[PDB]
Order: structure tokens, then sequence, then C-alpha cells
């Protein structure tokens, strides 16, 4: 997967100059695997609303791993498990 | 040497330390940098090609580093605890600290007023690459870093995150005390910890309970007297400031490096590939390149040195965190001037700010003491405390509060023959048994 | 000093220095642990060092049937302590070892100069005085970025040195906060037993 | 298993440690050391410049810490208690001290 640092994913083409690219260069600019982050867009990773550990770190709270094919997929990390005291 | 002064009241203060745990993380791109987008360049680069990613092990080996700062330092709980609905904990107001349920901001007062106090916006923090393309935003200093291949990585954990781990841990010493850093949290009322607490520092329980709403309103009005001089002052978070002036200033140092031709005709590339030709070109460009990895090699070795004094820093930090928070301290002068009571920590770009609440006694008075009284011919010894006289009778006391009391057998211990001791007075001995 | 290598002066003087150490001392001494956490309370000698031995795991009734001869060892202590100063040479090393450091590195940074760096001479004054102004400036500069070198090694093993004196500084200031505003319970931190 | 060992007597001793606060402060200047008083010498230094402040604004780094290692250390106290006239501390002597 790529990761563009602080670019937004409409103007990533743009910005990369996709026409003078090789052609397999062209399927990491655009696509259905499309993420906007706080740092960047990262395309060639889906993004699952699940939240597990943290495997390869991105930045801005988002964490990469390679789950099940088998395929790359991006999530937030979790901080700890949610609990709750009972005080009186 | 029979003169001694016992306090008669207390105060309670809480005082700020501000910490830095980590710094910005840099990454720098050798093209683009030393061959700007030239084929001529590149082609001689590679004969230097090992001198390159030794750098680039460097640069790489201190962000990980960075991330691992902090949360060394807040991540120290694996439980998420909520955020009680109730902010009155026995009289003792924890409104400001914890976050608000009825906003829209994840942040407490306090945290938000620690923000918008260290101005981040003098490096290249927060800059989007669509404006850095044109108009009059290409003259600025971010501009120039990103086009000549100086970036800045963003953290790991967001400021929500960290925000988050701050109110899990308020609320665990709120809710728990002590007792949620070595098992599973146990619940305990507010005015018992407040209890143990003062009984850990040499003064008895039953002062708690006799002055329990003037210690309330001492910590409000303390609070209430540290959130209010946050707004009025200007200088307070000096040390996190010079960390991102130190970054800005030498970003822009190795940026501004670039205009000397270190002994060449010139100091581009492209007047010198456009006026000789490939015979004497090749011993200019050299000597630019041989001049220009020396600075990256001085960013790098400024930047090490500077990542371990932050390291050490963010050590204390967790220190201080594992020992001042999670428990009360008996090191002197450790966390807060005086007598430690317990501790919250608050977020801050780039830092920790640590509250400290401390016991500290106001009023003397002097006293005439002695060592030992004996009685009947044996000595006796004040098992927790000291003899004192009013001025016609004898008491016994503890060392941080006048509470007379009589003297007993109950609170004295019996040694000796009153032959040895020095100083040793005559008095009487109540004896809590008579028929 | 003709290179342009000064040292310059500490802010604080000897005389300040040790009035901050008598100071410390006499508060130690008239009012006790207790002049480190608010307003200094007197306590008698005596007293003090009784509540002292009772933080070990001794009760107190042990020193008053034994002042003098507690009061007799730490004489001798002391008078033993001061004559072992005198008959000695290397007791200090540390401290003179961080003097030799400094003026080694100062004596090798001046005799640095001696070098020409591959230019015609190590002196810029049979260079000017023998080249024209076309072949003289691809010598000079030969020389001052070797001298600039000099310079950036010597400020990197400065900073190196300073990060280590801080951190002995850091551990100094937290024993004389820990155990001379008080009484320490850390083995082995400050003393032997 | 059933054998213990209490001492009987004791002894007080004094143990001097030895710690270095601060070290030399130092000065460096640019212009004598590279070019020994020429005119020559220093019409080329001015294009390295930027090279002599980022020396001269890391050694006065040093040397205004080296100013804050002393005062960490010794200046604890913001009252000055005056030394007592007698140095009889219920038999203890404070004399050389
Ligand atoms: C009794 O102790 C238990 C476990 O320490 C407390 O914890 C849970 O509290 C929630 C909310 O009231 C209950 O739904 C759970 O059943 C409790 N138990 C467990 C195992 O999760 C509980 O609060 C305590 N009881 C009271 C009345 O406060
Ligand atoms: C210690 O000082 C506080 C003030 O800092 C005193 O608190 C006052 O207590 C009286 C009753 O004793 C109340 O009516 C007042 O409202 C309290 N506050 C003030 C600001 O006066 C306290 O009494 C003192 N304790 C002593 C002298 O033992
Ligand atoms: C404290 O009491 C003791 C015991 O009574 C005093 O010692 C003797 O007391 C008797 C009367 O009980 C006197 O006749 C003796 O002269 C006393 N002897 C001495 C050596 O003093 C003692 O004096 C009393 N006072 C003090 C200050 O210790
Ligand atoms: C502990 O050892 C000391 C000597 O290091 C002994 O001190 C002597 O004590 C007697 C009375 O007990 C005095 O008369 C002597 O002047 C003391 N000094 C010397 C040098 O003999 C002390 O008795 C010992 N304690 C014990 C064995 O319980
Ligand atoms: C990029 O996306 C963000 C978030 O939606 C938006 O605020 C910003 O205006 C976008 N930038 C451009 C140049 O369109
Ligand atoms: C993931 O969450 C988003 C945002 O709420 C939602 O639109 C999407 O349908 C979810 N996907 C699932 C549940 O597979
Ligand atoms: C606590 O402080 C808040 C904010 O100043 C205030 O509104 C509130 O009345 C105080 N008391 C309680 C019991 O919440
Ligand atoms: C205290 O010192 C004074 C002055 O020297 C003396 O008169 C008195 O006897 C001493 N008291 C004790 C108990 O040692
Ligand atoms: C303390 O030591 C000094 C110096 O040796 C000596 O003159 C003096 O007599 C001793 N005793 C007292 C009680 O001052």
């Amino acid at each position: 997967a790529v990761l563009y640092q602080d670019v937004n994913c409409t103007d990533v083409p743009t910005t990369l100059h996709a026409d003078q690219l090789a052609p397999s260069w062209r399927v990491y600019t655009t696509g259905p695997y499309v993420f906007q982050t706080q740092a960047g867009c990262l395309i060639g990773a889906e993004h699952v609303n699940a939240s597990y550990q943290c495997d390869i770190p991105i930045g801005a709270g988002i964490c990469a791993s390679y789950h099940t094919q088998k395929s790359i997929v991006a999530y937030t990390m979790s901080l700890g498990a949610e609990n709750s005291v009972a005080y009186a | 040497n029979n003169s001694i002064a016992i306090p008669t009241n207390f105060s309670i203060s809480v005082t700020t330390e501000v910490m830095p745990v980590s710094m910005a993380k840099t990454s720098v791109d050798c093209t683009m940098y030393i061959c700007g987008d030239s084929l001529e360049c590149s082609n001689l680069l590679l004969q230097y090609g090992s001198f390159c990613t030794q750098l680039n092990r460097a640069l790489s080996g201190i962000a990980v580093e960075q991330d691992k700062n902090t949360q060394e330092v807040f991540a120290q709980v694996k439980q998420m605890y909520k955020t009680p609905t109730i902010r009155d904990f026995g009289g003792f107001n924890f409104s400001q600290i914890l976050p608000d349920p009825l906003k829209p901001t994840k942040r407490s007062f306090i945290e938000d007023l620690l923000y918008n106090k260290v101005t981040l916006a003098d490096a290249g923090f927060m800059k989007q690459y669509a404006d850095c393309l044109g108009g009059i935003n290409a003259r600025d200093l971010i501009c120039a870093q990103k086009f000549n291949g100086l970036t800045v990585l963003p953290p790991l954990l967001t400021d929500d995150m960290i925000a988050a781990y701050t109110a899990a841990l308020i609320s665990g010493t709120a809710t728990a005390g002590w007792t949620f850093g070595a098992g599973a949290a146990l619940q305990i009322p507010f005015a018992m910890q407040m209890a143990y607490r003062f009984n850990g520092i040499g003064v008895t329980q039953n002062v708690l309970y006799e002055n329990q709403k003037q210690i309330a309103n001492q910590f409000n009005k303390a609070i209430t007297q540290i959130q209010e001089s946050l707004t009025t002052t200007s200088t307070a978070l000096g040390k996190l400031q010079d960390v991102v002036n130190q970054n800005a200033q030498a970003l822009n140092t190795l940026v501004k490096q670039l205009s000397s031709n270190f002994g060449a005709i010139s100091s581009a590339l492209n007047d010198i590939l456009s006026r000789l030709d490939k015979v004497e070109a090749e011993v200019q460009i050299d000597r630019l390149i041989t001049g220009r990895l020396q600075s990256l090699q001085t960013y790098v070795t400024q930047q090490l040195i500077r990542a371990a004094e932050i390291r050490t820093s963010a050590n204390l930090a967790a220190t201080k965190m594992s020992e001042c928070v999670l428990g009360q301290s008996k090191r002197v002068d450790f966390c807060g001037k005086g007598y430690h009571l317990m501790s919250f920590p608050q977020s801050a770009p780039h830092g920790v700010v640590f509250l400290h609440v401390t016991y500290v006694p106001s009023q003397e008075r002097n006293f005439t003491t002695a060592p030992a009284i004996c009685h009947e011919g044996k000595a006796y010894f004040p098992r927790e405390g000291v003899f004192v006289s009013n001025g016609s009778f004898w008491f016994i006391t503890q060392r941080n509060f006048y509470s007379p009391q009589i003297i007993t057998t109950d609170n004295t211990f019996v040694a000796g023959s009153c032959d040895v001791v020095i100083g040793i007075i005559n008095n009487t001995v109540y004896d809590p048994l008579q028929p």
C-alpha cells in the first residue's frame, strides 16, 4: 500500500502526474481501495470498522495489518478494554 | 536545648510541573537536497550511495523512539475506565480536571487552557500541499522545506487518545485510589482515600474528618487559583516552546545552507552545467556534493543529541507518573515541595503537566519539651509523638499538628532507670485502670 | 587567547557557594529535616538524632543510654576523615580529570593549526605572498574547509561532555534533595548501610 | 532452620562521595581562528557565514546550561540561616564543617 503525505484523495493523480507514470503505477493513484486519514490518502488497503492492536503504524491513530484470500486492511488502534468501576 | 516549634494549622497547595516528552519526527531525502532534480548529478551520487542510507538508518531510528516516549508515559494502564457522571467526590470538585460530557470537546478545561498557549503554527506541523503549489504561499518557509525534501512525519497517537488516557488515569485515581496499579481496581469512598493518604504523612486520621469542609474549600480554591493563573500569564510553558523553536530553526538553517557554493563558481547546478563542458564540470559538482553531505551529517548528529536529551526527560516523566500518580511517594522534593498527597496528569503539545497536591504546615508556636519522663524510677518514652509543655501541664502530641493528649501508659513505653538519660524530668503518668 | 579561544567565568563565586553550603548545614543542624518542607522548626539535636535512630528499626532508648559513645564515634570519624584528606593525593580524581580533559582539548584545538590540508603551506602569509589572486583562492579555501572541521569536532565533543556532566549534576541534585534534606530508605543510595 | 544472628554493638561511619557538577564554559571566535587577521581570507569566509553562528549557538547553549547545574544543586533554600555562635550541639562537634 502507498501513503501520500498531506494530500487529498481527489488531488492524488494531479500532484503525482499520473499521465507520465508507468501503467503499473497508475493503479495506485485511484480505484476502489482509497482511505482518507489526517496524514494523507492511503491507497492500497481497505478500511474496516473493527479495532485491533497495532501491527504496522501509519500515523494519526491508524495501524495497518495483513488479515484475511488475504489482503492488507487498515483500522484504528485500540487503547484498551473498556472498563467501569461501581463507586458509592 | 529545650525548645521546639509545633505547627497549629496547615494549607493545601497545588503546583505545576511541565516536562517535555517527545520532539518532531523528521525524515530527509538525499535526492532533491544534494542533486536538485538533475540527471547529471544523480549519476554521480551513486558513488556516495553508502553515505546516504546511514543517514536514513539514523533519522528513522529516532522517530520510532519518539513513539516510544509517549506510550511509556501515558499508556501505563491496560483498562480504559469510563469517566463518572458526578464530579463531587465528597466535597472535592473534579469538574475542571475531567472532560465535560455536555461539550463537543473531548478535553477538559485546564487541558483546553494548556492548548492555545504553545504556538505550534511556526513549523510545518499542519500544512496542506494544495496551497503550496501556487499563490504567494510559495514564499513560505514550509513550502521551501517541502520542495527540498524535508518533511515532518505525523505522530502515532493523536491528542484525543492522550486526552482519553489522562481522563482514564484521573478517573481511576478518583474511584479506586492507589490500588489500581497493582491489580484490579478496588472501589473506595474518596474521604477514606484522603484519610489514608493523610495517615501516610504523620498526621492521624481524626484530623481529616474534623476538617473535611475546610480541606475541600482549600482544594477547590487552589484549583480555581491555578486555573486562572494560566490565562493571565504569557510565559509558563517555555520548556515546550523551546523544543518547537529549536526544531524549526534547525530546519530553517538546513534549508538556508544551500546558498553556499563550497568553493565552486556558483551555488546552483543549473548555471554550472550550462556554462562548463563535461570535462571540468565534474570537478565543481563534486565539491558541492561533498559540501552538502556535511550539512546533513551535522543535522543528524544534532538531532541525535537532542533525541537523547528528550529521551532522558521522557524517562523522568514516566518514573514520575509511575511513582507520584499511581501511589504516594516518600522521596523528599520529588513531586511537589512538601508532603506529597496525590497528583494529576494533564496533556500538552509534546509534553505532560503535573498538578501536585501538597500539604504544608503554616503557623508555629514555641514550646518547652523534654526527652523522657520517669515516674517511679523507670523512664517512659513516647510511642508516637513528642512530650510538650503549654506552661503548666505536660502533654504528648504529634510532630506535625498541635493536638495535645494526656500522658497515659497506652502511648508511652518503659525503659531505663532515669540515671542515664540527659534532661529527664519528673512527672506523673495516668493509669487507666483503677477500681 | 591569541587564537580566539577564551574561557568565560562562572556566575557564582566560591564565596556564594560556601555560603549556600554553610546555610544548608546550619539549617540541618538547628532545624533538622523540617526546613525543606515549609518554615524551619527548631528542635534539640539529641531529639533529632533520636528520631533519626527511630527510622532505622532501633528504638529511641538506645541513643539516650549511649549518647556519649555516639558523640565520640562521630568526632573520631570526622577527625579520621579530615586527616585522610592531607596524606592522600588521589581522592578527587574525577574533578581533576574533568579539568584535564577540557585543557587538553583546547590545547589540541590550538595545535591543529599546523596542518596544511593538502595546500602548499600551513600558514596564510606564505601562500598570499607567493601566488597571485588567480590561483591563491584554490588554496585558501582548502585551509578554510579544513579548519571548519576542527571547530565542528570540538563543538560535538563539548556537547557530549556537557550531556554527561548534566547527568551527573541531576544525580547530585537528587542526592542533595533526598539525603541532606531528610533521611532516605533507599538501599545503597547515599552511604553504605 | 532455627538459628539467627543478632548484633550486640554498632559503629558510626562517615563516607565521602565526590561528584562533578559543572565544567569550564568556552567561547570560540570564528574570524580569529580561521583567518589570521588577514583581509583576503575574511572576504571568502562570508560565504561560510551560516556555518559559524551555528557554532556560536551551540557553545553559548552549553555555557548558560553550566550556570544552571550549580543552582540546581546548592540553591535549594530560599532563606539564609546564619551559622550559630556555638559548635556543641549536644556533644556532637560541628567545628570542622
Ligand atoms: C459487586 O461487585 C461487582 C464485581 O466487583 C460489581 O461489578 C459489576 O457491576 C455492574 C454494574 O452494576 C453489574 O452489572 C455487574 O453484574 C457487576 N459484576 C460483574 C462481575 O461485572 C458490582 O457493581 C458490585 N455490586 C454493587 C451493588 O455495587
Ligand atoms: C486555619 O486557618 C483557616 C483559614 O485559612 C481557619 O479556617 C476558618 O475557620 C473558622 C472556624 O474555625 C471559619 O469560620 C472560617 O470561615 C475559616 N476560614 C477563614 C478564611 O477564616 C482555621 O480555623 C484555622 N485553624 C486553626 C487556627 O486551628
Ligand atoms: C526528681 O525526682 C527524684 C526522685 O524523687 C529526685 O531525686 C532525689 O529526690 C529526693 C526526694 O525524693 C531528694 O531528697 C534527693 O536530693 C534527690 N536526689 C537528687 C540527686 O536530685 C530529683 O531531684 C527530682 N528532680 C530532678 C530535676 O530530677
Ligand atoms: C561497643 O564497643 C565500644 C567500643 O567500640 C564499647 O565502648 C566502651 O564502653 C565502656 C562501657 O561499656 C566504656 O567505659 C569505654 O570507654 C568504651 N570504649 C572503649 C574504647 O572501651 C562498648 O561497651 C561496646 N558495647 C557492648 C559490648 O555492648
Ligand atoms: C481536503 O479534504 C479536507 C477534508 O474533507 C477538506 O477540508 C479540504 O478542503 C480538502 N482540500 C482541498 C484542497 O480540497
Ligand atoms: C462501517 O462504518 C461506516 C460508518 O458508520 C458505515 O457506513 C459502514 O456501513 C460500516 N461498514 C460495515 C458495518 O461493514
Ligand atoms: C464545581 O465547579 C464547577 C465549575 O466551577 C461549578 O459549576 C460547581 O458548582 C462546583 N460544584 C459542584 C458540586 O459541582
Ligand atoms: C540547656 O542549656 C543551658 C545553657 O547552657 C543549661 O543551663 C541547661 O542546663 C541545659 N539543659 C539541659 C536539659 O541540658
Ligand atoms: C571540637 O573540635 C575543635 C577542633 O578540633 C576543638 O578545638 C574543640 O575543643 C572541640 N570541642 C568543642 C566542645 O568545641
